[PDB]
């Protein structure tokens, strides 16, 4: 069919890999596979060695330091290769079968394996004054000779490829999501019911939101504003637990309700990227060189994992925020507000 | 599900016309509304195209800067503005839409509207240019592409006066509502999908795509008649 | 040692209070320089908190290393009145707010522990914009009446002539700077971290969690080297004792409380760690495809 190909600068060290794009379950991991071609002749005693490393970049976009360089691998696996790992019999696939009978018996193949608590490939925005390697976290595979792990490796006889590993969306969902949340003011002991619905949890990207709002404002105010707007929570956890709450598409619109009556119509919402340009910090899934892609995909984890050991992990939540008037005996226009979270997971489907 | 199309008309040479394609089902956000040209007599190409998840629009060679593309999603409306046209414009253009993400060839297309005037680049190769075959005959139709495309190619079996339909995309799987007797394959640059049943219906002129770079265009074309 | 000599030839305390400048202004630089050349906002809510404490750090030592030049470096003894009262105010708003912003992170990063279903809804960036507002404006008003002449507010400037042989604390201020600037911070230190420490027994736990056993090292540091000036504040201005030697060293200690703290946080927490531990050590091809063939 097509097998992709990268092979050294120096025209020696050729690593083959069955598919970039890598697939990841709740509870079962697919691994990658290839082969790795070159001639014994040059590799007189060097031994190859490939490896994956899942960087985290996370400073700038600028030049690296004599020796900070602002990154960490939260997973290195190294595989040897020369001779083809004699000690241990590796479970062989039928694409390393096929790959080594396309080739001769001079290739020898290789085999990693994911723990599914690993972030999926999202790289965060560069933004547009920056000009260099992005942020956020990016899966590696290289291959390089040499005779030890401590030793350098030599860039001008080094390949290196790019994979990403992207979730794909669960064919069953679950009910739907709903939350409902009331507030009663000091003035008065009558509180307002606000509801939110949404049609389905998992939605795939560019699909439109469909809000279905519900408000019976019983309290003696007035419903300035209604603010609907999808928001990325991109829980950056590097030693930390540092959340961001960047809004991707807000929809405005100053339908007042007035005191001791209801309003209930459903708003239609949809994130993308186009407006959403300048918005730095946002969440991207997936980067090979450039090349622009969708919004960062709920990466999904399956119920009860550990969720403060991973990398980046983004999700969606809907916020159903509307602005109150403090008018009265004595006060201003100046106000607070009641807002409800709602989450949904806006993820890609399977082909 | 479908996308009208409507605008035409005979504008004289140097006029303007806002040719606009209006489409139900398909989410403007997710689908990237394109427009092609078919010469009379002659074989398809494409001239413009919007992916309104992006914002982007591309152009062509005879196209940059000579027209102008838009939509709005309020609609779910794409509005083409031919402003300045010339003699080479005159051709039908069909509303075509593709998944916006994950280019899989132009899934659904329009009824189209004829445009006619009156007072690097890489280049699909298709052969036969024409051929005529029976029932059950074995014709293998090849499409050579100058410069070797990543496996992303769709073969169009366009029939007289109908738009061009979608069959087969990356030149392996074939689309859902398709016989199964539909198939394709690659072989370096050069791609060639089979007709061995010729049936009646089948028999309309065939075109080969490479959705690979920008300017993204057709072949020479082929035709299949009766011997 | 030298006395009354400021006009008469020169003091050598200069040198070790210029070395605590030095350390202060290096601390403070390598921590804001690391929050700003790798834009983290770790512990978003306590990151504004730790940063403007290190800025007010950083502003506490330049202020505090001008007299390290502007007190030999012209015809020193002309108006240095004004000059030590805005001075004294400065450095004690810019200590008196550090140590109110611990306590405030101390205060807010408290939440992670009780009360974490809804912590992302009490504290918000306009929120927290508000009470860093709200606790310069009320390090400024509590140490208005320094500069009202009500007395002077500490140890911190008596390093001129008139506030180190003229001027006298009041007890009516000093019983004022310890009844609400100190004993309310250690009254919210002992409040949460009292509480904090009934939860870090295990229930046989997260970075939120691992974060205290740096935060309490930084705290336990910042009283450790506080002890000896709230003690010294409530003595001398009650008028039981007055050592000159005992005051330098006690106001060096609560002044070198902030170049203590920012190298020990940096020599905490890993993003300044791993550039320390990995730094004291010191062209492709076009992604191609091919052919397989299939059964
Ligand atoms: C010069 C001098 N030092 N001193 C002192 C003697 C004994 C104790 C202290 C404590 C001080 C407060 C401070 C301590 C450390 C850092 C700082 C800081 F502001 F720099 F941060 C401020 S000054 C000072 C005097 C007293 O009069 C003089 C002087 O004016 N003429 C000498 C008369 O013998």
């Amino acid at each position: 069919t097509r097998v992709f190909k990268k092979a050294s600068p120096n025209g020696k060290l050729t690593v083959y890999l069955g598919k970039r794009d890598f697939v990841d379950h709740i509870d079962l991991v697919d691994p990658v596979d290839g082969v790795v071609l070159v001639d014994p002749e040059y590799l007189k005693e060097r031994r190859v060695y490939v490896t994956l490393t899942v960087a985290f970049r996370y400073g700038r976009e600028d030049l690296d330091v004599l020796g900070l360089t602002f990154r960490k691998d939260l997973f290195v696996a190294n595989v040897q290769s020369f001779p083809p790992a004699p000690e241990d019999k590796k479970p062989l696939t039928r694409l390393q079968e096929r790959l080594i009978k396309k080739l001769g018996e001079h290739a020898y193949p290789f085999t990693f394996e994911i723990p599914p608590n690993l972030p999926s490939s999202v790289t965060l925005q560069p933004g547009p004054e920056d000009t260099g390697k992005a942020l956020g976290v990016d899966y590696e595979v290289k291959a390089f000779v040499a005779e030890n792990l401590e030793e350098k490796i030599h860039k001008r006889n080094s390949v290196r490829l790019v994979i990403r590993k992207v979730q794909y969306a669960p064919e069953r969902p679950g009910p739907q999501p709903t939350a409902e949340t009331t507030r009663q003011f000091l003035m008065s002991d009558k509180p307002l019911h606000l509801e939110a619905s949404l049609d389905k949890e998992i939605y795939y990207h560019g699909e439109p939101i469909s809000v279905n709002v519900h408000v019976t404002n019983n309290t003696n105010k007035t419903v300035k504003k209604i603010k609907i707007s999808v928001r990325q929570y991109a829980d950056i956890v590097l030693f930390n637990t540092a959340q961001y709450k960047v809004p991707v598409a807000m929809e405005e619109a100053d339908d007042t309700v007035a005191p001791s009556s209801t309003f209930s119509k459903v708003y239609t919402l949809t994130p993308f990227l186009a407006n959403n340009r300048e918005k730095r910090g946002l969440a991207l899934d997936g980067k090979l060189k450039h090349e622009d892609t969708n919004l960062a995909s709920s990466t999904l984890l399956r119920e009860g994992a550990n969720r403060e050991i991973l990398g980046i992990i983004v999700s969606y939540k809907v916020k159903v925020k509307l602005v109150v008037s403090r008018g009265g005996l004595l006060g201003d226009l100046a106000s607070s507000d009641v807002a409800v979270e709602l989450p949904f997971t806006l993820m890609h489907p399977k082909p | 599900v479908q996308l009208v199309e409507s605008g035409g008309g005979l504008v004289q040479p140097g006029g303007s016309l806002r040719l606009s394609c209006a489409a139900s089902g398909f989410n403007v956000y997710s689908s990237s509304i394109h427009w092609v040209r078919q010469a009379p007599g002659k074989g398809l190409e494409w001239v413009a195209s919007i992916s309104s998840y992006y914002g982007y629009t591309y152009y062509a060679d005879s196209v940059k800067g000579r027209f102008t593309i838009s939509a709005d999603t309020s609609k779910n409306t794409a509005y083409l503005q031919m402003n300045s046209l010339r003699a080479e414009d005159t051709a039908v253009y069909y509303c075509a839409r593709s998944r916006q993400f994950w280019y899989s060839g132009l899934d659904y297309w329009g009824q189209g509207t004829l445009v006619t005037v009156s007072s690097s680049d890489i280049q699909m190769t298709q052969s036969p240019s024409s051929l005529s075959a029976s029932v059950g005959d074995r014709v293998t139709i090849t499409c050579r592409a100058s410069q070797s495309v990543s496996s992303a190619v769709a073969w169009y079996q366009q029939k007289p006066g109908k738009a061009p339909k979608l069959l087969i995309y990356s030149a392996s799987s074939l689309y859902s509502g398709v016989p199964s007797r539909f198939s394709g394959s690659r072989s370096g640059t050069d791609f060639t999908l089979t007709i061995s049943s010729l049936q009646p219906e089948d028999f309309a002129t065939y075109y080969c795509q490479q959705y690979k770079y920008v300017p993204v265009t057709f072949g020479q074309g082929t035709k299949v008649e009766i011997k | 040692f030298g006395h009354y000599s400021v006009v008469d030839v020169c003091i050598f305390e200069t040198v070790v209070i210029v070395l605590l400048t030095f350390l202060i202004i290096a601390g403070n630089l390598t921590v804001i320089f690391v929050f700003h050349c790798a834009p983290l906002l770790h512990h978003y809510t306590t990151s504004y908190f730790i940063q403007t404490m290190a800025y007010a750090d950083l502003f506490v030592g330049v202020s505090c290393l001008v007299p390290t030049l502007s007190l030999l470096h012209y015809s020193t003894g002309v108006h240095e009145s004004l000059t030590c009262q805005v001075f004294g105010y400065i450095i004690s708003v810019l200590k008196s707010v550090s140590m109110w912003c611990l306590a405030c992170i101390s205060v807010d990063r408290y939440l992670a522990i009780t009360k974490p279903l809804s912590y992302n809804q009490l504290v918000t960036p306009c929120r927290l914009r508000i009470c860093i507002i709200l606790i310069w404006i009320y390090s400024c008003l509590i140490f208005l009446p320094s500069f009202f002449g009500w007395g002077k507010p500490g140890y911190h400037g008596d390093i001129f002539e008139w506030c180190a042989t003229s001027w006298l604390t009041s007890a009516y201020f000093t019983g004022f700077i310890v009844c609400l600037l100190y004993a309310p911070a250690a009254f919210v230190v002992c409040f949460t971290y009292f509480h904090i420490f009934k939860i870090c027994r295990q229930h046989t736990h997260s970075p939120d969690r691992r974060y205290a056993m740096v935060l309490f090292r930084i705290t336990s540091v910042f009283y450790m080297l506080w002890l000896p000036y709230i003690i010294y504040f409530l003595l001398e201005s009650s008028r039981v004792l007055d050592n000159p030697t005992l005051s330098f060293l006690t106001t060096w200690l609560a002044i070198s409380n902030s170049f203590c703290n920012p190298v020990i946080y940096s020599l905490s927490n890993s993003v300044f760690r791993l550039g320390l531990r990995r730094l004291s050590e010191t062209e492709s091809a076009t992604t191609a495809s091919s052919s397989l063939a299939k059964d």
